[PDB]
């Protein structure tokens, strides 16, 4: 039990400080062609990096 | 003996590519193995 949570709108190709749901970062966001299965929320590589 | 030696000079050289297209390169392969693991793991420690 808590309260509600805001929620800006996304910006894609520049340089943003983001927040997806608890998963912070810094970079630059770009439509992509990789296709998760529908339980997946986030990617990563080999060096385990998102 | 001139042409007996070009003769055997042409095939052993020849050779070479057959060897070549089997590998014979491991001395070079594993500089590139070594360095491309020693990256890996410093990147892993930051978990």
């Amino acid at each position: 039990v808590c309260g509600p949570k805001k929620s800006t709108n996304l910006v894609k190709n520049k340089c943003v400080n983001f927040n997806f749901n608890g998963l912070t970062g810094t970079g630059v966001l770009t439509e992509s062609n990789k296709k998760f299965l529908p339980f997946q929320q986030f990617g990563r590589d080999i060096a385990d990096t998102t | 003996n001139q042409k007996l030696i070009a003769n055997q000079f042409n095939s052993a050289i020849g050779k070479i590519q057959d060897s070549l297209s089997s590998s014979a390169l491991g001395k070079l392969q594993d500089v590139v193995n070594q360095n491309a693991q020693a990256l890996n793991t410093l990147v892993k420690q930051l978990s």
